[PDB]
């Protein structure tokens, strides 16, 4: 139990996927207005990459590894294609569930599907996790660790930017530039688990 | 109907580019792996002291002047194999030729060992001169692998490069730096009792020794690292057999 | 070449199983189902059609439609219709037009209401009745330099049933129309031989609808007229495409045929005993005249009125003899004119100037209680800014302040 | 003429103005080489993915339109990203992963969906160069920056002599790592919006 | 019963000498148009008209049926308007003695009446801009109704008069507007007083609750949030005990009760005291000979919340009950905020004032410091006894943010709710404004 | 001049509105209060880095070497050209003249390069200069080795001022530390001047370890002051008889300064009290949990107190009312968030022997999300009615 603790717990302060890897960051500049939607956008990606990243790892074993489905044969170059459109259909089944079975689920979370439907952030956790060569169990954890560290940092950028209410910024760097600032600064701060080798 | 249309776009669509696709991977497959190999046969020339300006000159100096082969480091001896195409990362990662270290024996972190080690002679016609040895270690920040190579000797060393470090670029990073790397040659590995000698001496080495080397200044947490790869790569554990061998002769 | 095949077959059926799953998903997971929008709780004749669809179509294609007139974009706002149960959302666009206190009631412009499932609607009685018809051209006179007093006839000499201040649309097809068939009279010729508008030619290639206030006050039956001013490209940027409805308008001439849709209007007066203060300017003399003529006739009321008109000349001011004969039959009522900038030709003895000024310093400078009467404005929107920035630096509330703006 | 192509460098940027593109703004600017190579994969596969899907935007399908676009667009990256390969090992190494991310890019998808689905062929890939032109202006200067105060060097080249090999600078260290992407993109902005004030944000 | 924690008696020199000495008589009174929140006058008087005691001077615009009767008889002098023709006052010069008179009931017949007799004899007299809603403290609607009327039995503003040496003469006037208030409730009737002994009122309506502890105390506010906390849905109405005693002075006698038991009090007054006064007198004729020479401030109410008396606005509010007479201190001291202050008054602990405890402080019309932006050191939770969050709501409203401040709990303060936050704020930021400004952003859209 | 003349004189000014009486209290009182607190602290550092200077230059050079080392530096022989001695004699004058000669230029520095600044942006934007400067210039001056370059310190001021403070609005408009920010600055930009065995003790060609990195490699037998041969106990550390940074060295004098402004009320004991509790908790459950390769696992509570810069944070800058919480609720956590961070970036972190400024730049952006919880369980009580 030791191993998987570790990687969730790097996956969500180590290796902050917005704040080390930079994944996902025009919804995560462009919808850290309100606590409210960042809340609910960090959920639906949570949901999003918990299911993707196991589903591509067991496609990806199954048909697109070396000498996997005939001894001879290499099918690496369809990673990004294969991984795209799954993560798209996945994306789309899932919002088409949500809102014909589940409109309470639906109004909460399935709204921001459109919006990860594709996202740097599934594509890239994916194209880390071929990288890093995991089992199923090992997808699963990092998915689930990567999405709710997603979800830790927008939150936190939410917070502050509503904090940020009673500011004085100057006219040509309200909006973007002082954002771009702010995560900056976030960023700085999360460096302190650099050299924590987990 | 409506049907039909969908599924005949998507498969027209589908065939194009698949068939442009896989036209355009499979053409480039034996390029994209002579330009893999190209950075460590120029790494180990350099290494060598082999002077090699341009690909086809590295591919041809490599060719006449290296030899690798295949090294076995329990009884330290040469084994047969395909030794142009070894890959010792999948093999230390594959548990079928891999030994895991105790806590007691990883001296530097590494945490496995693959059984059969590649090892490159620089050879000039049929006699050889050289041979260089991968070594590698953990440091602060991530793995080092460095190339050192030993002459005939088995103690002198001729030369070193760290050709993977990442590391700070102005602290710890300065293990690839030319006025570092040139306190190696001369140097040599073992005592009169043939026990690992390379020290890393923090503070400054004496001028002129014979086992001292610098360290780092304002990173101890690499040197220490540079220390344990050479304190395990030195032992009965790594080249230390094969290193008894060279030195008794047979090289 | 036997791994290109292999590649090609595997990129062929993956993208295929994708698709196939995405529709098989979609087959099982859409309603495909009717909607029964009942337009009150009380009837049974509800409104049956297909889902996907916006809640102002569906109401038009079945039969009660709302004074609908940006014909989409909330650029006007008046798509307002009350939901009891319905989409369970106030999309932004909507939520500027419709502020908290009304939102909370249900109320939401029809133009952006996603109709997803059964809805049910409270409608207003006065927009069942709101027939369209056949009319025909009696004359388009020049009153004004910029303004033709077009007068339309309803067929079977049925009187439309409005209110002084209401407002009909008019429907102009595709059609192309030149400057060279409008008609002024050698009166008004000076100012379009100086500006050369008669190179002007409108295009328009899809039906359009507007919104014009009718200058008749209810008692004159069986007519409709308004007072339409050209939408000329501005003095600035003559290669702008010119005004398309002003311009279609402006080519009606006498005995065509034009449609009519509907008696429509918010801007009304107050039914109280306090006095009236009307202060209109350019085209706005349309509803002014229809407000004034409608609260002396119909109503027979006593209450103290004026009526204050700008012109920028003295060829700029018509309908005076109709003023003329009001303020001499009665008492109540008591008019005032100025102008911006005389001409020589007038022999002007009167007041000059902004409007604005002339109603303060006349009238409101020396006024009792310039609070505690009523203001009715409609004019140009620098004319009605000056006008609310000097009552409400004379101490004048909004709730008095009843401005129509026409179209910002 | 020329007006679509020289707009997104200025008047309508995607990385300064709508926010679509900034994870390899951020994640590749370290060097300008990998910078400057990435603004081409990214013009490149802008423009003929717009081309493309303008041809033939007629028939695709809305029920499946998602998967029709990404299947081209991912078949132009799977092409960029084997001829990177085997032409430039070195720049691929360092750009690993954002080679294949220009697939999940925001610039490419946002220019194949509203623009090239209702635009003619020529256009769309006129349309993708200027916009490839405002997201290399972007990378390149963050570049520039980033490898002069950062190492001292530029394409390669020592500008400034470092303080090892007997030189008078030293350098920086922050202009190797995190936050120094996001503050330059800042002022960045802010310098944008100083000399183009019609951009600037309501207050409230 | 409820012991409040959080607050601060504020030490300032003048306390009153609670007995009660009759008062200069006045020659001019006034209606402050300005004070009546949400009020937009349509004048019923013109400058030189003769009026009687409780005649009608001006309605409400935006509160039709609401009338603003004169509190004494005599001739209307000055109507004196300000910027955009803003009613500031109208004062009349008092002549004559004729008034108004209404129906008379007796002691049994005053909890059995209906609400709507007594809605219009206390709209008809002009008592019935005695009452405030919560929120937005507007006087109510004149066919509107609320479940809570809270009477203020309790004074714990700086130096104020004591509620039971006033009620104590008018104990049959107290309960017979306790009776009636009953009857006009339709919920209950709360009496929130301190722990000594009132007159009571033997309804089941009414009930009487204690409070203890320092002054955000003898407020409303505390007692509706303590007992029957407001919102949107929930609105109650507010009257203090001078106000219950004119309602049964009216509900009794037919005519209007206009008499006031005022606190002229404050640091530079020659003789503290209770002054018998007439209800919205003139402040220049009341305070004159009884003031220290120089140049002082003259305040209509507490210093914490209350009106600068000065030219049109020189005349007693309608809902202040005290007199607060201060100088002006206009001299730059050389490092004033460097020297240890053991005559500066402070709730932080950075002077050595407060080692001297029960000292008292001769305290001017100072900002001691100027405009600067919030540093948040916890002064606003050490004076604030309420279940709220001081410092995230007082930014909310500084921010200008209606929707968050409502959240948070703007809709249960008043402008006297938050002047010990304007107080102890070391930025020195007025809040009374921004909290008005946001609720009448709420009223307003909404 | 008239600039100069607002700091003098108190404005001269009444009330116009709702509260006609004021407290006493302004913000340059508070902010004079919090720069009086750090001078014990500043002059202990001065002594001590004088004396270090001194112990650390007689253990290496003595003779004629230390004529031609002291000839060659300026601290040096001004020092011994204003009065003082480089002997091992020195009084206590001589030591804290030493100290000067390193404090004084790098104080200089940091206040003109950071009040340029401040008056540009509150000229540009016209306003009055708002103190609250005085005391980020002071902090950034002792948070700092005793030998920084002064241009390094100039950068390092920049970058606090004007990208963590200036840019948002002033002095209460931002949500950082302005002084750790510019020392994280000046940390991961030129990490070697700043870090490493050469940086602490002030001698010419002395290298050696402050306490946190001799404890990590060996523990407490590891403890020992090479400059005199001596081990170092609680109480020197305690003291301040000990290397480090200028002024985080004497946990007395720090303690003496923060009871001082704890008691007026102007920092928060709830945030002191929350560091304290984290701090100790997850030291103890290191201590017990223990570990045979990393030494900082044995390492009590009291000895993670007396070394490095944890009481120089837990009091003055961890105190920062901008950018802590503003709940009573929340200050509990983000203190307890501060104290557990520093532990473990100091235990289970290699590459950083301590972990202060990293652990509050952490906690800075977790403070608004506190207050969000807190007030969203707030809000909800309100709703129920009973609020
Ligand atoms: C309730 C109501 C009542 C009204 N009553 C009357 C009435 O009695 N009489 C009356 O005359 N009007 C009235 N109006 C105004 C009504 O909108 C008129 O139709 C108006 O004159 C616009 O006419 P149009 O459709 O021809 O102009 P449009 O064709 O809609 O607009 C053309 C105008 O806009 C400019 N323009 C067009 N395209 C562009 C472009 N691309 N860029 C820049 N500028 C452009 C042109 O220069 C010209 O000025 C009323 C409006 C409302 C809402
Ligand atoms: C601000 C004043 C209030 C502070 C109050 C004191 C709080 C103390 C709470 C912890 C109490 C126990 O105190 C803690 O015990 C541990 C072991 O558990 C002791 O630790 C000691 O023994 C352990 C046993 O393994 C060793 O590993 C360790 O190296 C050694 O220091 C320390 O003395 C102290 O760190
Ligand atoms: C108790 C107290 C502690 C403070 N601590 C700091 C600090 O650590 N660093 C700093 O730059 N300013 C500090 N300040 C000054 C001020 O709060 C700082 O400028 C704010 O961050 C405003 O930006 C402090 C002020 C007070 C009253
Ligand atoms: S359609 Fe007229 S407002 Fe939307
Ligand atoms: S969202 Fe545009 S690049 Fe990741």
């Amino acid at each position: 139990m030791e191993h998987y603790i570790s990687l969730l717990v790097k996956s969500i302060f180590i290796e902050n996927m917005a704040l080390s890897f930079f994944l996902g960051m025009c919804t995560f500049l462009a919808v850290s207005k309100k606590v409210k939607t960042s809340f609910g956008l960090g959920i639906a990606v949570i949901v999003v990459l918990t299911i993707s990243v196991p589903v591509n790892n067991l496609v990806y074993n199954l048909v697109l590894k070396p000498d996997a489905l005939v001894e001879g044969v290499d099918l690496s170059f369809l990673n990004f294609i294969t991984f795209i459109g799954v993560i798209a259909a996945l994306v789309q089944i899932l919002e088409m569930i949500l809102d014909r079975f589940f409109p309470p689920l639906y109004n909460a979370l399935g709204i921001f599907l459109p919006l990860i439907t594709v996202n740097c952030a599934i594509f890239g956790g994916v194209s880390f996790m071929v990288q890093r060569d995991y089992s199923f169990a090992e997808s699963v954890v990092y998915g689930f660790g990567s999405g709710v560290g997603w979800m830790l940092a927008i939150v936190a950028l939410a917070g502050i930017r509503e904090k940020m209410k009673y500011s004085d910024v100057p006219p040509g760097l309200r909006g973007l530039g002082i954002t771009f600032i702010t995560a900056g600064l976030m960023a700085l701060g999360f460096m302190s688990f650099s050299g924590v080798q987990l | 109907d409506s049907i039909k249309k969908t599924l005949f776009v998507v498969i027209a669509l589908s065939l194009v580019c698949s068939i442009i696709v896989s036209a355009a991977a499979v053409g480039l497959r034996d390029k994209q792996k002579e330009n893999a190999a190209l950075d460590k046969q120029s790494k180990i020339l350099q290494v060598a002291g082999i002077e090699a300006k341009g690909s086809k000159q590295i591919v041809e100096l490599f060719n006449k002047s290296i030899e690798p082969r295949l090294v076995d480091f329990n009884t330290g001896d040469f084994v047969e194999g395909d030794a142009a195409n070894y890959d010792q990362r999948k093999a230390a990662k594959e548990a079928s030729e891999s030994i895991k270290l105790t806590a007691e024996q990883d001296k530097a972190k590494i945490q496995r060992r693959a059984n059969v080690g590649v090892v490159y002679l620089v050879k000039d016609g049929d006699k050889t001169s050289k041979v260089i040895l991968p070594v590698h270690g953990n440091g602060l920040w991530s793995m080092m692998y460095a190339f050192v190579a030993v002459e005939t000797d088995g103690n002198t060393v001729s030369g070193l490069t760290y050709y993977e470090q990442g590391e700070t670029p102005g602290l710890g990073g300065e293990v690839e730096n030319p006025a570092w790397r040139a306190q190696w040659v001369g140097k040599k590995l073992f005592d009169e009792n043939h026990k690992p000698a390379i020290k890393i001496v923090k503070g400054g080495a004496p001028q002129g020794s014979e086992h001292g080397v610098d360290g780092l200044s304002g990173a101890t947490l690499t040197s220490n690292g540079v220390q344990n790869t050479f304190d395990f790569w030195l032992g009965d554990m790594g080249f230390g057999p094969f290193l008894t061998k060279v030195r008794d002769g047979g090289l | 070449m036997s791994t290109i095949i292999f590649g090609v077959v595997m990129f062929t059926l993956i993208i295929l199983a994708l698709v196939l799953v995405i529709l098989f998903a979609k087959s099982k997971l859409v309603p495909t189902g009717d909607i029964t929008i009942s337009i009150n709780g009380d009837p049974e004749k509800a409104i049956v059609t297909q889902p996907g669809g916006k809640l102002l179509t569906a109401l038009a294609g079945a039969g009660v439609f709302v004074s609908s007139a940006c014909g989409g974009g909330g650029s006007c706002g008046q798509c307002r219709v009350k939901i009891k149960s319905g989409g369970g959302d106030i999309l932004p666009t909507e939520l500027d037009h419709i502020s908290k206190g009304e939102a909370r009631e249900g109320e939401r412009l029809a133009c952006q209401v996603a109709v997803k499932a059964d809805m049910d609607l409270e409608l207003p009685e006065e927009i069942f009745g709101v027939k369209k018809w056949e009319c025909t051209v009696i004359s388009n006179d020049n009153k004004a330099t910029f303004i033709k007093e077009l007068k339309l006839a309803i067929p079977d000499g049925e009187s439309v049933p409005f209110r002084a201040g209401g407002y009909i649309q008019i429907e102009a097809p595709a059609h192309h129309v030149k400057y060279a068939d409008f008609d002024v009279p050698e009166k008004y010729r000076g100012d379009w031989d100086k500006f050369n508008l008669f190179r002007y030619e409108s295009k328009v290639d899809e039906p359009i609808i507007r919104a014009y206030s009718m200058a008749n006050y209810p008692e004159e039956f069986g007519i409709i007229m308004l007072n339409v001013r050209i939408a000329t490209p501005p003095p600035n940027n003559p290669n702008v495409p010119p005004g398309q409805m002003s311009s279609y308008i402006w080519s009606l001439k006498a005995g065509d045929k034009c449609t009519i849709s509907g008696p429509f209007g918010e801007f009304f007066a107050k039914d109280t005993d306090a006095e009236m203060v009307f202060i209109g300017g350019g085209a706005g003399m349309a509803p002014m005249r229809s407000h004034i003529f409608d609260q002396l006739k119909r109503l027979k009321s006593k209450r103290k009125m004026s009526y204050w008109y700008g012109a920028r000349s003295k060829r700029e001011m018509f309908y005076v003899e109709d003023f003329d004969g009001l303020a001499a039959e009665n008492d109540n009522f008591v008019w005032h004119c100025a102008l911006s900038d005389p001409q020589p030709e007038d022999n002007w003895t009167g007041y000059t100037g902004f409007i604005h000024n002339v109603l303060y310093e006349n009238y409101l400078k020396d006024h009792e209680a310039p609070e505690d009467c009523e203001y009715y404005m409609c004019g140009p929107p620098m004319m009605n800014a000056a006008v609310i920035n000097m009552l409400k630096n004379l101490g004048v509330e909004e709730e008095n302040i009843l401005l129509d703006d026409f179209g910002g | 003429l020329k007006k679509s192509v020289l707009a997104p460098v200025l008047d309508n940027n995607p990385i300064a103005l709508q926010v679509l593109g900034v994870c390899s703004a951020l994640a590749v600017t370290t060097k300008l080489e990998t910078a400057f190579v990435m603004t081409l994969a990214v013009m490149f596969v802008t423009a003929l993915s717009n081309f493309f899907v303008s041809l033939i935007r007629n028939h695709i399908p809305n029920s499946v339109r998602i998967i029709v676009q990404m299947a081209i667009i991912a078949s132009l990256v799977i092409v960029v990203d084997q001829i990177l390969k085997a032409y430039l090992y070195d720049i691929s190494k360092q750009l690993s992963v954002f080679v294949g991310l220009i697939i999940t890019n925001c610039i490419v998808m946002g220019r194949a969906e509203a623009f090239a689905m209702k635009s003619e062929p020529i256009p769309s890939f006129i349309d993708g160069i200027g916009n490839g032109l405002g997201y290399g202006f972007v990378l390149m200067t963050v570049g520039f920056f980033r490898e002069l105060l950062g190492s001292g060097k530029l394409f390669g080249l020592e500008v400034l002599p470092l303080i090892s090999n007997g030189g008078w600078y030293q350098p920086n260290g922050l202009m190797l790592l995190a936050p120094s992407a996001f503050f330059l993109i800042g002022f960045m902005i802010w310098a944008i919006r100083t000399f183009k004030p019609e951009q600037v944000e309501a207050k409230e | 019963m409820i012991t409040i924690k959080k607050g601060l008696d504020l030490p300032i020199a003048g306390t009153p000498s609670q007995v009660i000495s009759d008062g200069k008589a006045i020659k001019k009174v006034a209606l402050l148009g300005e004070e009546y929140v949400g009020m937009r006058p349509t004048m019923h008087v013109r400058v030189g008209d003769e009026v009687k005691k409780a005649q009608i001077l001006f309605e409400d615009k935006k509160n039709p049926g609401v009338k603003f009767t004169s509190p004494v008889s005599g001739k209307v002098v000055e109507i004196n308007r300000g910027a955009k023709r803003v009613l500031q006052s109208v004062v009349i010069e008092v002549a004559g003695d004729d008034q108004v008179t209404f129906d008379k009931f007796e002691a049994n017949q005053l909890a059995s009446l209906n609400r709507d007799a007594i809605k219009t004899q206390l709209v008809e007299s002009g008592l019935w801009t005695a009452f405030r809603t919560r929120p937005f403290s507007k006087v109510p609607a004149i066919d509107s109704t609320s479940e809570a009327i809270f009477v203020t039995a309790m004074d714990t503003n700086p130096l104020a008069a004591e509620p039971t040496v006033v009620i104590n003469e008018q104990s049959e006037a107290f309960v017979a507007g306790l009776d009636v208030l009953s009857a006009l409730t339709t919920g209950k009737v709360y009496v929130c007083k301190k722990g000594t002994s009132l007159p009571r009122s033997q309804q089941p309506n009414v009930e009487e609750h204690v409070f203890d502890g320092p002054h955000p105390a003898g407020l409303a506010g505390t007692h509706m949030h303590f007992l029957y906390p407001v919102s949107a849905d929930h609105v109650a109405w507010s009257i203090n005990y001078q106000d219950v005693i004119a309602v049964g002075q009216l509900f009794l006698t037919g005519e209007l009760y206009t008499q006031r038991v005022v606190s002229l009090a404050g640091p530079v007054v020659n003789k503290p005291r209770l002054v018998r006064t007439v209800m919205g007198a003139s402040l220049e004729q009341l305070v004159d000979s009884e003031i220290m020479p120089g140049e002082v401030r003259i305040i209509s109410g507490s210093v914490l919340s209350g009106t600068k008396a000065t030219g049109p606005h020189a005349y007693l509010g309608r809902y202040h009950l005290q007199v607060s007479v201060l100088r002006e201190g206009r001299d730059k001291e050389l490092f004033g905020w460097a020297m240890p202050g053991k005559n500066k008054f402070s709730v932080t602990r950075s002077f050595l004032g407060h080692l001297f405890k029960g000292q008292v402080y001769n305290m001017t019309t100072t900002t001691n410091g100027s405009d600067r932006s919030m540093v948040p050191i916890g002064n606003y939770e050490k004076v604030m006894p309420l279940d709220m969050e001081p410092t995230l709501l007082l930014r909310d409203l500084c921010a200008g943010d209606s929707d968050s401040a409502v959240r948070l709990g703007a809709l249960e303060l008043d402008e006297e709710d938050l002047a010990l936050c304007t107080f102890v704020c070391p930025g020195k930021y007025e809040y009374g404004q921004l909290l008005r400004e946001c609720l009448d952003k709420i009223e307003k859209e909404g | 001049y008239e600039a100069a003349a607002t700091l003098f004189y108190t404005p001269g000014l009444v009330t116009k509105r709702s509260s006609h009486v004021r407290d006493s209290v302004d913000l340059k009182r508070i902010m004079i209060m919090v720069w009086l607190a750090v001078f014990p602290a500043m002059f202990w550092g001065m002594y001590n880095a004088g004396g270090q200077a001194i112990a650390a230059l007689n253990h290496l050079y003595s003779g004629d070497q230390l004529a031609a080392i002291v000839a060659g530096n300026w601290h040096y022989w001004l020092t011994e050209m204003l009065g003082g001695t480089m002997s091992s004699d020195a009084g206590w004058g001589s030591k804290m003249l030493l100290g000067a000669t390193y404090f004084l230029p790098i104080y200089a520095t940091v206040f003109i390069v950071g009040g340029f600044w401040e008056v540009l942006f509150c000229m540009v934007r016209k306003h009055e200069v708002n103190e609250g400067f005085f005391v980020t210039s002071i902090l950034f001056a002792l948070i700092v080795p005793p030998t920084l370059p002064l241009w390094q310190a100039a950068l390092g001021i920049t970058f606090g001022v004007v990208v963590a403070k200036e840019v948002f609005g002033g002095t209460g408009r931002n949500f950082l530390n302005p002084a750790l920010a510019g020392r994280a600055f000046l940390f991961f930009a030129y990490p070697a001047q700043i870090s490493g065995d050469l940086v602490w003790t002030a001698a010419d060609g002395y290298s050696g370890a402050t306490a946190l990195s001799q404890w990590a490699q060996g523990g407490a037998g590891a403890l020992i002051n090479n400059a005199t041969g001596q081990t170092i106990t609680w109480m020197d550390a305690f003291i301040g008889n000990i290397p480090g940074s200028i002024g985080e060295v004497s946990t007395l004098a720090l303690m003496i300064g923060a009871a001082f402004i704890v008691y007026m009320g102007i920092a928060s004991w709830r945030i002191i009290g929350g560091v304290m509790i984290g701090m100790i908790l997850l030291s103890t459950l290191f201590n017990v949990i223990g570990s045979d390769t990393n030494a900082m696992f044995n390492m009590p509570w009291h000895w993670h107190l007396v070394l490095g810069g944890f009481a120089f944070g837990m009091f003055f800058m961890a105190t920062d009312p901008v950018s802590a919480s503003f709940t009573n609720s929340g200050k509990w956590a983000y203190g307890i968030l501060i104290g557990v961070m520093c532990v473990l970036i100091r235990v289970v972190n290699p590459a950083y022997p301590e972990g202060m400024m990293l652990a509050i730049l952490f906690a800075n952006l977790f403070a608004p999300l506190f207050d969000h919880v807190v007030v969203e369980r707030n809000i909800k009580r309100r709703l129920a009615r009973y609020g």
